[PDB]
């Protein structure tokens, strides 16, 4: 199922809910052990991890260094070692069972820093920084390479993307997206890097484009019916699900589904309540 | 803020 963790709806949230695209109904599971929005989620070894973010509450606004692990058949969260720095609006990707935490902000500071988590060792290690400071960055893994896409450097929103090579431990700028996107949904469907929605500094976007590594080309595809940034994104049985977000006026509960064979989007569900800035993964 | 509503 599609798990959604955290989010924001007048305050950061502890929610963990799971959607079943076949049956169409929502499970309510154990609450996070610190309310978080702007976090990222991934799955390693069937375990669901919640990385970074912040607790924006009536009483504070603390950026998060936490990594927390949910066990789907224990329905219980347990803490893992923290990161070197807090990373609000972080991006994460999974290569070879290891979690990469990318970018994000701590207060005024927009990180270019990147670090790696070792599940069976529960250790973080600092690795080569990005060429670019990026928060609200989308991250994706293709051919065991790590891509950092778009985001916001503190001044400009970005259409640039760069690529991290784990065996060189090095970055490389690649071709820029056609659209400036911060807070987009970035994932890997079929064999392209998809970038859906986001915010270009003026409007939330409903456009969607995908990167083909072999031709180093971004192409536009079917756009979503609703503009959104700070959305959750995941692919389930070969189709893209985008989850909540913000359109400049309301917090979306709309969940859209992109069919790559028809190049069409359709609304399949509404989340239990509108929210933005969630961590999403499937397990 | 325009991006996260947060």
């Amino acid at each position: 199922l599609i798990y959604t963790a955290g989010g924001y709806f007048r305050q950061s949230l502890s929610y963990l809910e799971a959607y079943n695209p076949s049956d169409g109904t929502w499970l309510r599971l154990a609450d996070l052990q610190v309310p978080r929005s702007g976090l990222a989620g991934c799955v390693v070894g069937g375990l669901l991890y919640a990385v970074g973010g912040r607790n924006n509450s009536p009483d504070g606004n603390t950026d998060s260094s936490a990594l927390d692990c949910y066990n789907p058949m224990t329905n219980q969260w347990s803490p893992c070692a923290p990161m070197s720095v807090p990373r609000n609006r972080i991006g994460v990707g999974v290569i070879d069972g290891h979690i990469y935490a990318v970018g994000g902000s701590h207060g005024c500071i927009h990180h270019n820093s990147v670090e790696r988590y070792e599940p069976e060792r529960d250790e973080w290690h600092l690795v080569a920084p990005m060429l670019t400071r990026r928060i609200g960055v989308g991250v994706a893994v293709l051919n065991r390479l790590l891509y950092a896409v778009g985001g916001f450097d503190g001044t400009n929103r970005l259409n640039s993307a760069e690529c991290y090579y784990p065996e060189r431990n090095e970055w490389r700028m690649i071709t820029a997206m056609n659209t400036i996107r911060s807070g987009a949904g970035v994932c890997v469907l079929h064999n392209c890097i998809y970038a859906a929605g986001g915010y270009d500094g003026q409007d939330q976007l409903n456009s969607v484009e995908r990167y083909d590594v072999e031709t180093e080309t971004w192409t536009f595809v079917a756009p979503m019916k609703h503009r959104r940034s700070a959305l959750g994104i995941t692919v389930h049985q070969g189709r893209i699900y985008v989850l909540g977000g913000y359109d400049g006026h309301t917090f979306l509960d709309s969940v859209e589904c992109y069919d790559p064979d028809t190049d069409t989007w359709s609304e399949v569900t509404r989340m239990t309540s509108g929210r933005s800035g969630v961590g999403v993964a499937v397990t | 803020d325009p991006e996260t509503g947060e």
